[PDB]
């Protein structure tokens, strides 16, 4: 186990045959000094005897506590489950280094003494706002914008992938991103193309969910929410919609407006905080830009700002390509009186005609769209 | 419009809808023979689903104040004129 | 007969909560508001015959496993047992007869015959908004659609009697998620 | 010689004997109890016992050391008792009572009609009501209608404090739920008075202060228990409060409380009942 | 359907027992008989009467429009299955089964009422077809599959009132107690 | 005394139990004879309309 980490010459040089040659004979007097000791001592078969004298002395009752603080010399502070702590010692197998205040340890059941450390049962909240899966097709799904998603991979996917790039111009990546447009542009579907491309974990939570009913309540979600996206990787974390922190009052809040402005400050001061950060990115979504903060949207919290226009007449012909791809498509209809049907119809409204004319194909039981389908369409999706 | 994939609109029920809502819950009364629900259906000017149960639950309450044990046809005429009562009431 | 006054002489025995096992035959269990335990296993009992979240019995001299003690509840079924939906079916519905309709094509359908949509390639859908004066029957022909195809009708309205089922906290909504998905085929309501 | 040792197993049942309460059987011949130091056990049964006497929530006898079943208890509660009936009625006639035409009629219906007739609500069919949630302003006879009623009943009368189940100790509250329809079953037809709900049924909860965690599982007892009946019993619940507000819809599904009582204020033409009967 | 299906019974009785009065009675019972698609219940019931020595073609035209009804179930229980209702198959048929009952003998209604048993969920169909069951238990007068579905019938009623499907059941049980010598 | 809540902090949950309990044993099914009560306050603005 991580025995010798050169491999460099990669071919069927002498020298990886006289490295690992030299390990065989570092290997094998390991092997047969160590074979001398029980040849000479036998005193025990250490496989469970020395286990067995462990396993005697520790209790078949293990009563689980709580460690509260260390003193080193093998006893500390450990908390019952009931509330009265005590002062016990610390055992010798008891591998003094993964012991931190507030892990699970196990206790003796008569004299309380520290036996052993307990793995942690984690977490009903790191679960909920990790993605586990790769959810959706690719940046080919995409289609139209073209210079923005070079714009995201220059941030996140090319520092990541390619770090030869930077280190020979001498200079650090850029550090935010946030992306705001018109309701409905795509903003959310560019995220999910980037936690199809990567590799890092990819941490979501909407802006509307920040907000709590207890005091202080708030900011603290934050402060582990990083913690949560520090301890693991290269991370990235996704806030969407984080101008419903700022917009909309709700009573079950109780700190009215000046318990979101703490909330935001404690968030101003997690992206550029004075800790030393890591290698976390954050990635913003918003459509209202105009009324947050702009003490948050400055440059060394937030670096890259970008901006989504509705699509173009030829870039709306692109979108009907894509989400009418794997459908029958009856020849009769014609895209182009579909394009310029409302003058300012989002990407969102496409989907939103090509998915409500197949459902009214089953309604007739038919397995193709015709004509008359997408007449009827717009009429349901876009007029009401 | 992306959000919502479909909705639907619930309407006060009409002259032919109050009538089986009336014909679903006479199933636990026990009635008399001869009624002519449609009548009663008739008075009442659409409220809703809510006040059919509203008046046949009630319905057994009058047979019930003068100890009979069948539900008569002039008992829901009888409900109809409190229950639309309330509906004149704010 | 005579056994009965010796054998009643014995002491009793404990119950406990197993929360999940680990290696060489031991399992983490907790007692009443006692703290969790790490005992071992008798003989005559299969581990992965232990669920997670089972009670068992439990002797007191020398916490040994005894016997598995059956099926407390879910928390999914406490939570519905509080809130007491009014269980309803179509034989029950008045003059709706296209409305049923329209909800059979959005629910009903992609679950019974999800292949259906990969044959017109569209994305099945999702969210359902039902809309109309109060008292027309929106909640009884929800419940209805979950009876009718075999769906754990879940309904929220974010109460605090229901929190504890949920999580201790629950920061978010969003771990309403873990029982939801443990029954899978599972509808999420919704009221005003 | 069988019959010898047939009476010489009731040596454990001497005096020193303690109290749990039933909760279910494995198999035969032995069970699990919950005793009230408030940690359930895996117990043994006496051979003894009919087993058909048990449970609807059974209090039962245990042993104080090796804590097995012995013997099935006739039941019990401490609060309150079951109203002396000697001095005990408030003795307020329904004529003291001006000007509540409705409502005195209609807390009839509800309470004491179903009490006695109450095939014709088995042969018509319409559904009984279990509960009933009377509110209003303050001072509109809300304890002094339950007063009335509870004068001229012919029915057991419970008569309890809705803000004494928050005792010191832990658990004893939730006892202190279950035992008073235990005595509601086995005394009589019964009416179970429950006043000011707001001390228990409220809407926010906090899941951290302990003083929060037992009210919460206060509730969560009631709530239970009104889902015990069976629509045989004649256990009717009154049940009155000054806000409506502070009240968890939880509480007011139908099968637990469907019928709602406001007493609204009187403005003029009950108002000159209110003269007449006073002077 | 079973509904016209007693007045069948009588005119059967109608028929064969007074002896003398055996003409207009199977003049008007061949007058139902040899249309609404009826083929099993009346071939012993040819025996008691004449000969009748052509009805070969008035069976074909019959035992045809039997296979009619029939064979479009088999143009439908294959378009019920490829976008499935609620068993549309059975849901169909459920109908069809007391065209069925009525056309075919019992054998067609049994297998098919305790098919659709097991279809709904709610006894507002399930009780329904109980008491087609007991309608044929008179005809066939099957006094002990009469025994089982009037207690089947029975326990379904107690969830909810159900006094239609109570006040018409104590019908039959009052028909049946005058049919044995059970006068109080 | 207080007036009531909408149930703001916790604390004041228990208050009200409190509170409850005096408003039960003054005028709830008892002859409250012979037992006076006498009362002071420098703003009866925050007292409960039950009170
Ligand atoms: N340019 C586009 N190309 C392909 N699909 C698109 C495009 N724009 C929108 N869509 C479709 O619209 C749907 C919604 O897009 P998305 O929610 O990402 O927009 P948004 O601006 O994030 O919405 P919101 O402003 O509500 O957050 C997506 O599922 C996507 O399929
Ligand atoms: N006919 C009447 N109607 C209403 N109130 C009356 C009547 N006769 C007397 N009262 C007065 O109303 C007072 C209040 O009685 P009661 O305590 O039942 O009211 P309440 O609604 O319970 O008020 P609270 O809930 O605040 O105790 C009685 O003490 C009595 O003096
Ligand atoms: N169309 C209907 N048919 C039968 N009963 C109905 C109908 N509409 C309402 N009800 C009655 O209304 C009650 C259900 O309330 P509901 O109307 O579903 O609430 P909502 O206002 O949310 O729709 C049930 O008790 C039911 O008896
Ligand atoms: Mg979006
Ligand atoms: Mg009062």
């Amino acid at each position: 186990a991580s025995k010798l980490p050169l491999v460099t010459p990669h071919t069927q040089c002498r020298l990886k045959l006289l490295k690992l040659e030299r390990i065989k004979d570092y290997l094998l007097m390991e092997e047969e000094f160590i074979r001398n000791q029980e040849q000479m001592k036998p005193l025990e078969e250490k496989q469970e005897e020395e286990r067995s004298k462990v396993d005697d002395l520790r209790g078949t009752p293990m009563s689980v506590g709580t460690l509260e603080e260390i003193i080193d010399d093998n006893h500390a502070i450990v908390s019952t489950s009931v509330g009265s702590e005590h002062y016990v010692s610390i055992l010798s197998f008891v591998d003094k280094d993964l012991l931190e205040p507030g892990c699970s340890v196990l206790l003796n059941h008569k004299v309380h003494a520290v036996i052993g450390v307990l793995m942690d049962d984690t977490d009903p909240l790191v679960t909920v706002m990790k993605v586990e899966k790769a959810p959706q097709e690719t940046y080919a799904d995409i289609g139209g914008l073209d210079n923005q998603i070079q714009e995201i991979k220059e941030s996140v996917e090319l520092p990541l992938t390619h770090p030869e790039y930077y280190e020979e111009m001498g200079i650090k990546p850029p550090k935010g991103v946030i992306l705001y447009g018109p309701p409905g542009t795509g903003k959310t579907l560019l995220a999910k193309a980037v936690a199809n491309q990567t590799s890092a974990t990819f941490l979501r939570v909407v802006g509307s969910e920040l907000i709590q009913k207890y005091l202080g309540d708030g900011p603290k979600l934050v402060r582990e929410l990083f913690r949560v996206a520090e301890e693991h990787a290269p991370s990235i974390v996704f806030i969407d919609e984080i101008d419903a922190i700022g917009t909309k009052r709700y009573d079950s809040n109780s700190g009215g407006e000046r318990e979101i402005q703490r909330t935001m400050l404690e968030l101003l001061n997690q992206l550029d905080g004075f800790d030393s950060r890591g290698d976390v990115k954050v990635i913003m979504a918003t459509n209202r830009i105009e009324t947050l903060d702009p003490a948050l949207i400055r440059p060394g919290r937030i670096d890259r700002k970008i901006e989504f226009p509705l699509p173009d007449e030829k870039t709306k012909k692109r979108i009907f390509q894509i989400h009418t791809s794997r459908m029958t498509l009856a020849d009769d209809v014609t895209l182009d009186d579909l394009i310029m049907a409302k003058d300012d119809l989002s990407g969102a409204d496409i989907k939103a005609i090509c998915t409500e004319a197949g459902l009214m194909a089953l309604r007739e039981r038919r397995m193709k769209v015709t004509n008359e389908d997408f007449k009827k369409s717009k009429e349901n999706v876009l007029y009401k | 419009p992306g959000r919502i994939d479909r909705k639907i609109e619930f309407p006060p029920p009409n002259e032919e809808a109050r009538l089986d809502i009336l014909k679903i819950h006479s199933r636990k009364m026990n009635l008399t023979r001869g009624i002519n629900l449609r009548k009663i259906a008739e008075l009442m000017p659409g409220a809703s689903g809510a006040e059919v149960k509203g008046v046949c639950t009630e319905a057994g309450m009058y047979a019930l104040r003068e100890r009979r044990v069948h539900v008569t046809q002039e008992d829901f005429e009888m409900a109809v004129a409190k229950v639309m009562q309330k509906d004149s009431e704010k | 007969l005579r056994e009965e006054l010796q054998l009643l002489q014995e002491q009793g025995s404990y119950v406990g909560e197993v929360v999940r096992a680990m290696d060489k035959k031991k399992v983490l269990v907790k007692v009443h508001p006692e703290g969790k335990f790490v005992v071992d296993v008798d003989k005559n009992i299969d581990i992965n015959d232990v669920t997670p979240n089972c009670r068992v019995a439990l002797r007191n001299d020398s916490y040994t496993l005894h016997k598995i003690l059956p099926n407390k509840v879910d928390p999914l079924v406490s939570l519905m047992m509080v809130e007491k939906v009014p269980d309803s079916t179509y034989e029950m519905i008045g003059g709706l007869d296209k409305q049923i309709k329209e909800i059979k094509e959005v629910i009903e359908l992609p679950v019974k015959h999800p292949e259906l949509f990969e044959a017109l390639g569209i994305a099945q859908p999702k969210g359902v908004l039902l809309y109309g004066p109060p008292g027309t029957g929106k909640t009884l022909l929800a419940r209805a659609v979950a009876h009718h195809t075999d769906c754990t009708f879940i309904r929220v309205s974010g109460s605090e009697l229901v929190q504890k089922f949920i999580g201790e906290g629950a920061r978010m909504v969003r771990e309403l998620f873990v029982m939801a998905r443990e029954h899978a085929p599972s509808i999420i309501f919704m009221d005003e | 010689e069988f019959l010898h040792a047939q009476e010489e197993v009731k040596r454990i049942q001497s005096i020193p004997l303690v109290i749990g309460q039933f909760l279910e059987a494995v198999d035969q011949n032995t069970a699990i109890v919950g005793s009230t130091t408030g940690s359930n056990y895996y117990v043994r049964i006496l051979s003894t016992i009919d087993r058909e006497l048990l449970k609807p929530n059974a209090s039962v006898a245990l042993h104080k050391h090796s804590n097995a079943l012995v013997d099935v208890l006739p039941p019990e509660a401490d609060s309150s008792i079951m109203m002396l009936t000697s001095d005990q009625k408030p003795d307020v006639m329904y004529a003291d009572i001006g000007g509540m035409d409705i409502q005195k009629q209609e807390v009839r219906e509800a309470v004491e009609l179903p009490l006695t007739h109450f095939e014709l609500y088995k042969q018509i069919g319409i559904d009984p009501p279990r509960g009933v949630l009377m509110y209003g302003p303050p001072g509109c006879g809300k304890t002094m209608l339950a007063k009335a009623v509870a004068h001229h009943t012919t029915a057991a009368f419970i008569r309890v404090v809705g803000s004494e189940f928050v005792q010191k100790y832990l658990g004893e509250g939730p006892r202190m739920v279950r035992d008073v329809f235990r005595l509601a079953k086995e005394n009589a037809p019964a009416i179970i008075f429950i006043d000011e709900i707001d001390a228990i049924a409220t809407k926010r909860f906090d899941a951290q202060t302990g003083a929060d965690r037992e009210v919460q599982r206060i509730l969560l007892e009631l709530l239970n228990q009104m889902d015990g009946f069976d629509q045989n019993v004649n256990v009717k619940v009154i049940m009155a409060t000054n806000r409506a507000d502070t009240l968890d819809p939880a509480l007011l599904r139908p099968g637990r409380l469907d019928r709602k009582i406001e007493f609204p204020l009187p403005d003029r033409r009950q108002k000159r009942l209110i003269f007449s009967t006073i002077t | 359907p079973k509904n016209p299906d007693l007045r069948i019974a009588q005119l059967r009785f109608l028929l064969s027992l007074p002896e003398h009065r055996g003409d207009a009675a199977v003049r008007d019972e061949l007058m139902a008989a040899v249309r609404d698609n009826n083929m099993a219940p009346y071939y012993e019931a040819l025996c008691k009467s004449l000969d009748w020595q052509i009805d070969v073609d008035l069976l074909n035209k019959m035992k045809k429009a039997n296979e009619d009804e029939l064979k479009r179930l088999d143009e439908e229980l294959e378009d019920a299955e490829k976008n499935l209702g609620e068993s549309e198959i059975r849901d169909a048929m459920m109908a069809k089964a007391e065209y069925l009952c009525r056309i075919g003998d019992k054998e067609g209604a049994l297998t098919a009422f305790r098919k659709t048993y097991d279809k709904t969920v709610a006894l507002g169909h399930r009780l329904d077809i109980v008491f087609y069951l007991l309608r044929i238990g008179l005809f066939y007068m099957d006094n002990d599959l009469i025994t089982r579905n009037t207690e089947k019938a029975k326990s379904l009623i107690e969830e909810g009132g159900d006094w239609d499907r109570r006040n018409r059941l104590k019908v039959y049980q009052g028909l049946y107690c005058v049919a044995i010598r059970d006068f109080k | 005394g207080g007036r009531r809540f909408s149930e703001g902090t916790s604390a004041d949950r228990e208050i009200q139990r409190t509170l409850m309990e005096l408003l039960n044993q003054m005028d709830g099914f008892d002859t409250l004879h012979r037992v006076k009560m006498i009362m002071a306050t420098n703003r009866p603005d925050t007292l409960d309309p039950a009170l």
